[PDB]
RNA sequence: CUCCUCAUGGUCAGACUAUGUAGGGAAUUUUUGGAAU
């Protein structure tokens, strides 16, 4: 538990992309399909945790080759406080100020987990609904299953009933999740390529993980954003409390 | 202002001794001390460098002409220790 | 000059007279207040116990570290 | 060995009294392992030696070779903050360190509350070493002084080792380690963490304030953005000292940084950086100058593209300061290119500077593959006999033309069309210009414009032209233009041929409508058209070219443009815009020249901030000695007269010791020449 | 503006002698209040007539149990207070 | 400019100060105040028979002259304050330069 | 380094205290000498 064992365990996370596979769904032009690069995914895996869910937003736009294809150019990492199997996330980011944003649409969001599901769980669906309630109905989700030796990209969609369910049922609600059942989620079309690449946006304070900053995190609150390199889930910037406790161990 | 100026203002009402640039010594009660060290003195006994001593009622000497003052030891307590 | 505070110091006057006393305070003009100050003239000979004294900065030539504070 | 060969294991013994082969065998043994550690270059049979970057680092920071290869393998592209301490511990200088049973209780207390986790365990000395390192960063003095002695050792050698690792990663071009290592180096230097605020390293900043900021859980950027002093005092929630804090903030480095990238060609990419420095200087706190490491790294932050150290002096702060550099791309990154590269500035001293501005690639489209120049056919047969009138054959003081000039001669001397003659400095562009001038005269034309940007070589060329060209045609007036618009106008009238810089003749020709002499100019030689790339003046010179072409189109005038230039990849486009045809254009490669010339470029370290250093000077002297011992004559170029004087005295000192001070002439002959 | 006026007044005033001394690197002789004289070159000056003097030769007059004798010594690097200056003479 | 600053530069320098009263001082300047009050250490002092003193502070107005070592670099020490004043005081077409 | 001025941030009912790319410390009471003999 705590910082030591998981943080030490974080170094091995580059090994999880040596083997990458998905259960291959039938490719269909009828619905829009996503093209995700191998570097952004790798960096997100590195920043993420073995246990706790790490989740960012993802942005991009339609290329002129196919309007139905959506290229994910810009990952947007946001203020959040993660738990095991659940996470608290801030609002939709206001990134109009930055350059290299000419009408970048909101494609969806991405997150980590350790359980292999064909559907989105309650803690995920409720969060999805809270983010996108009245804002974008057809946005997608990327659920990354992560285990030592390989990772798996499980994409998902959502229908209009799930948003209502998330609006009504936020805290706890395990039975209404059970009744919610597998069916509502629909497996979205996602691809992994080395033929394109992308970049990250990060908050102005450059601390995206508010795990141990409990007072500073605000679930609805404004933040400035900037381009940069994101940090590790357990990184010196994310663990300031530990230094005052470390020197406080000897005291004075 | 000077801290010794502040002490010297505390010395008002006491008996002090004054040596001037000429060397004459004036002992008496200090009436008034300005910021410029000009001092008003009462009932002064004066000892000249030749040794002759005189008495005078009211004397006022310029600051610039004073070599030094000696003030009573009462003031040494405070608050200039800080 | 702040390090010299509380020390026993020897001040040489304009007229050549030597004063010795504890340095309690100074100011911009280098007016010094000297506690338990005594005067020596020729070098002990002609030594007098003055007591608490101010000295003017216009008259002061130099000061040296005499002894440690009381 | 000489004294007792078998004691120290000389096998050679009777053989080689001087132990030549024993010495050489040890050298072989050394250079194998060194080469394995990529410290030096070596070849067994050919036997050539040169030093590498890693070897230079080991030399500078005096790292043992074992420590060196340990760094080599244990450092990786993906290595993280946890692994950095482990590698530091693995450094061979700690081989003699071992854990102790009286140390063990304090170790146990530490490793619980240690911020940076340890993959190893209490029994292992490496773990003890890096926890001592952590304590040192965190300022922990100790009671049990065994630990404190070890941490003294770490105090003296730690910034060394860490700084070495950082330099190594920087040479390797690895993004994840280099930034974290730079932070660690800073932490060894200034003794603090990132989470401890940078206000700690100010000597005048008080203790209560820094405690309050540590405990306030606030991003550093916000405090830096705060301006109003009273508002800073309110933000730091103590009304006292706020003004002091704000003063010290403006004494903390703050940079408004911008970068505009732009491709030169498809492979080469030039970055124009605008680096502004807003902070106010202090000689006490900042020191002599501010070294700032400028990192150009990829979109992930994985590998380093390009790096440089730059010195911000007291003079630069507040000025708008541009910095330029070039980078060649990869093959795949050439084909498909990223959304942006990250440009990050970090202070080698100041904490949490961290200014990273994205270098924007959005729809940057690279140009086409470079087209090769027109081929050089094998023909020598063109000579001075081919030209029509034989008075023009007494000019060139040679008979047979060059290989490159023979190629252009047909379009040049015979026809009147617009010619891009093109390339090379050595191959005479002067000669080709002369031929063009003769062709122009031959048709009873008479107005000629020879334009070179270099005003000193214009004068030389005038001195050579007026004594010879002018008298053969027999009337022609060759002149150079002066600063006056009026005087150079009267010259524009009086003179058949005008020689001027682009600035001069553009200024005179700006009114073509009003000066009708300039509407009538039939022939032009644009000499060194490759200098249109050069700064604003090149832009002036293309303004002149564009103006002339606009005059040709507007007036329906036949104006023969002879564009003389250097080797240019984009040359054909340049000729196209000038009213030319692909057949008329002649572009050649630099390798086409007739005197094969070895360009030997040699790179040295820490030279970016200086005109020259002492190794450069030695190598120059060695080259000069090679030339002087040979029959060749040699020359060296220098930035200033001051630099020339310095190098001259230096050369004399080098020469006086060695055999050659030689002037190849007696010492009594030289004074008669230098009498003045 | 004030700085400009001060420098100018200094240039056209009596100060012009010590300004001219620094620029020409000419020797000047200074009659001091100690009844000693300093003939030297002016390396630097001040409004108070504080001066950095090089190649100092100071000349003085001493009385003994017979005829008055002049005495002199060389001080290569000398810095001088401004109040000791009675007179600064510039000459060939 | 102000020569007193030039004296401020003179810390850790061995000097012989002649004084208005005629006193000769020999010692290493620890500091000089802007008043030109000079504090020195390891001082041999001769009043107009030398007295050896750990530390001596002299009031600036009493200083007649201070004789500096001949090794001192006056060219370098004199020019400071002007540079400090200059530091206190301190579009397309930018690159005259090209590629 | 020190005192003043000024600016400032704070506190108290003008004073005090930290900081300052600040100005200053030659015309009567102090630091640019009425001292010299």
């Amino acid at each position: 538990n705590e910082w030591r064992k998981s943080a030490i365990a974080n170094t091995l996370l580059y090994l999880r992309l040596k083997n990458i596979y998905v259960s291959a769904d039938d490719f269909v032009e009828e619905q829009n399909v996503y093209v995700l690069p191998k570097n952004l995914l790798k960096k997100f895996i590195e920043i993420s945790d073995v246990k706790i869910q790490v989740a960012a937003f993802i942005y991009g736009m339609s290329a002129k080759d196919h309007p139905k294809v959506k290229e994910i150019k810009t990952v947007v990492l946001v203020p959040q406080l993660g738990h095991v199997g659940s996470v608290q996330i801030s609002n939709i980011p206001d990134i109009g100020d930055l350059p290299d944003t000419e009408g970048l649409e909101l494609l969806g969001w991405i997150h980590t987990q350790t359980e292999e599901l064909k559907f989105m769980a309650a803690s995920e669906v409720a969060t999805h609904s809270k983010l996108f309630a009245d804002k974008k109905r057809d946005c997608i989700d990327i659920s990354i299953f992560s285990t030592p030796g390989s990772v798996s990209l499980s994409a998902y969609n959502l229908t209009d009933e799930g948003y209502q369910w998330g609006e009504e049922n936020k805290d706890i609600m395990n039975v209404l999740s059970e009744g919610f059942e597998p069916t509502f989620s629909t497996h979205a079309q996602l691809l992994l390529s080395d033929r394109i690449t992308g970049n990250f946006i990060i908050p102005s304070g450059n601390v995206w993980n508010y795990t141990f900053m409990g007072t500073a995190f605000n679930q609805e609150g404004d933040y400035n954003f900037k381009y940069g390199i994101p940090l590790e889930f357990y990184n010196e910037m994310h663990r300031p409390v530990h230094f005052l406790q470390f020197s406080e161990l000897a005291g004075d | 202002n000077g801290i010794p100026v502040k002490l010297l203002n505390e010395a008002q009402g006491h008996i002090v001794s004054l040596e001037l640039t000429t060397g004459a010594t004036y002992r008496g009660k200090l009436v008034e001390s300005e910021d410029s060290m000009n001092v008003q003195l009462r009932d002064v006994i004066a000892t000249e460098p030749q040794g002759a001593v005189t008495h005078m009622d009211q004397i006022f000497v310029r600051g610039s002409q004073i070599k030094f003052i000696v003030v009573p030891d009462l003031l040494k307590n405070a608050p200039l220790f800080k | 000059l702040a390090n010299l505070i509380d020390y026993k110091l020897r001040v040489l006057t304009q007229d050549g007279r030597v004063y010795i006393g504890q340095l309690m305070a100074f100011d911009k003009h280098m007016n010094l207040v000297l506690n338990e100050c005594i005067e020596e003239r020729v070098p002990k000979v002609e030594k007098r116990v003055l007591g608490l004294t101010i000295l003017r900065g216009e008259q002061i030539l130099s000061t040296v570290v005499e002894d440690k504070p009381l | 060995m000489l004294a007792s060969p078998m004691l120290y294991k000389v096998p050679d013994i009777s053989s080689d009294g001087q132990l030549k082969k024993f010495r050489e065998s040890l050298v072989h043994s050394a250079l194998c392992i060194l080469k394995e550690q990529e410290l030096v270059l070596y070849d067994a049979e050919n036997d050539v030696i040169e030093a590498t970057d890693l070897g230079n680092i080991a030399s500078s920071f005096y790292i043992n070779h074992a420590s060196m290869d340990v760094y080599n393998r244990e450092l990786d592209e993906h290595t993280t903050q946890i692994d950095l301490f482990r590698i530091f511990s693995m450094s061979e200088e700690f081989k003699y360190v071992s854990v102790r049973y009286e140390e063990k209780r304090e170790l146990k207390q530490l490793l619980e509350k240690a911020p940076i986790p340890i993959r190893e365990d209490i029994d292992d000395p490496l773990a003890k070493v890096n926890v001592l390192l952590q304590s040192y960063f965190s300022q922990l003095k100790f009671e049990g002084f065994a630990l404190n002695s070890d941490i003294v050792f770490i105090h003296q050698n730690a910034g060394r080792l860490l700084r070495a690792m950082f330099e190594i990663c920087l040479k390797r071009g690895w993004g994840h380690p280099t930034r974290m290592l730079l932070n660690l180096c800073k932490s060894a230097t200034t003794k603090m963490w990132p989470t401890n605020c940078p206000l700690r390293q100010f000597k005048t900043c008080p203790v209560e304030v820094i405690k309050r900021l540590e405990a306030s859980t606030v991003p550093w950027g916000d405090y830096l953005q705060l301006e109003t002093p009273a508002e800073v005092g309110r933000a730091i929630r103590s009304e006292k000292y706020g003004k002091q804090v704000y003063d010290l903030l403006k004494r903390f480095p703050k940079m408004s940084v911008t970068c505009n990238a732009q491709p030169i060609t498809r492979s080469v990419m030039r970055f124009n950086i605008e680096i502004i420095a807003d902070w106010i200087w202090d000689m006490n706190v900042h020191g002599s100058l501010e070294p700032f490491l400028l990192m150009l790294e990829d979109t992930d932050g994985d590998s380093i593209l390009y790096y440089d150290v730059l010195f911000i002096t007291p003079d630069i702060v507040g000025h708008e300061f541009t910095l330029s550099f070039t980078y060649e791309l990869k093959q795949h990154n050439q084909n498909n290119l990223p959304p942006n590269f990250f440009l990050t500035l970090i202070s080698e001293n100041w904490w949490h500077s961290e200014f990273e501005i994205p270098v924007s690639f959005n729809g940057f489209k690279l140009p086409k593959k470079f087209p090769p120049p027109t081929p050089l056919l094998e023909n020598i047969s063109i000579s001075t006999s081919e030209l029509g009138n034989d008075d023009f054959s007494e000019v060139f003081e040679f008979k047979t033309f060059n290989k490159i000039q023979s190629q252009v001669f047909e379009s040049l001397y015979n026809s009147n069309d617009s010619v891009f003659v093109g390339s090379g400095k050595g191959t005479g562009k002067t000669a080709m210009a002369e031929l063009a001038l003769l062709n122009h005269w031959r048709q009873n034309k008479g107005r000629a414009v020879y334009i070179n940007p270099s005003g000193e070589k214009i004068d030389f060329l005038l001195s050579d032209w007026n004594k010879r060209f002018s008298h053969l045609a027999g009337g022609k007036i060759i002149n150079k233009l002066g600063n006056d618009p009026s005087l150079n106008l009267k010259l524009l009238a009086k003179s058949h041929v005008l020689l001027a810089t682009p600035v001069q003749f553009e200024l005179l020709s700006r009114r073509w409508r009003q000066r009708k002499n300039i509407q009538s100019l039939e022939l032009m030689i644009y000499d060194d058209a490759h200098e249109i790339s050069q700064g604003v003046y090149g832009a002036v010179y293309e303004t002149l070219i564009s103006r002339m072409i606009f005059i040709a189109t507007q007036l329906e005038k036949k104006i023969r443009f002879v564009c003389l230039s250097n080797c240019l990849a984009n040359a054909r486009d340049f000729g196209e815009w000038a009213g030319m045809t692909k057949s008329n254009i002649y572009n050649f490669s630099p390798s086409e020249r007739i005197e094969p010339l070895e360009i030997n470029i040699q790179s040295f370290k820490d030279v970016e901030h200086i005109s020259f250093n002492f190794s450069m000077l030695q190598m120059a002297f060695e080259a000069s000695a090679a030339a002087a011992g040979n029959r060749n004559s040699s020359s060296v170029f220098l930035p200033s007269r001051k630099d020339c004087m310095e190098v001259a005295s230096a050369f004399m000192k080098f020469s006086k010791a060695i055999e050659w001070d030689m002037l190849n002439v007696e010492e009594e002959q030289i004074v008669p020449y230098i009498e003045k | 503006e004030l700085e400009e006026l001060e420098e100018f007044e200094f240039k056209h005033g009596p100060m012009s002698l010590i300004n001219d001394a620094m620029v020409t690197r000419t020797p000047v002789i200074i009659s001091l209040r100690n009844n000693h004289k300093i003939i030297a070159r002016v390396k630097a000056f001040d409004r108070h007539c504080n001066m950095v003097l090089e190649n100092v030769k100071e000349l003085w007059t001493e009385k003994k149990g017979k005829n008055v004798i002049n005495r002199e010594r060389f001080i290569s690097k000398l810095f001088l207070r401004g109040d000791s200056v009675i007179v600064v003479l510039k000459t060939p | 400019m102000k020569l007193v600053n030039f004296l401020k530069k003179l810390r850790n320098e061995q000097v012989t100060i002649e004084l208005k009263n005629g006193t000769t001082v020999w010692g290493t300047l620890q500091s000089v105040s802007p008043q030109m009050n000079a504090i020195l250490t390891d001082v041999k002092l001769t009043l107009p028979n030398i007295a050896s003193l750990q530390y001596i502070n002299i009031r600036g107005n009493t200083i007649r002259q201070i004789i500096l070592p001949d090794s001192l670099n006056l060219d370098s020490l004199l020019v400071d304050q002007k540079q400090l004043n200059s530091l206190r005081r301190s579009a397309n077409k930018r690159p005259r330069r090209g590629l």
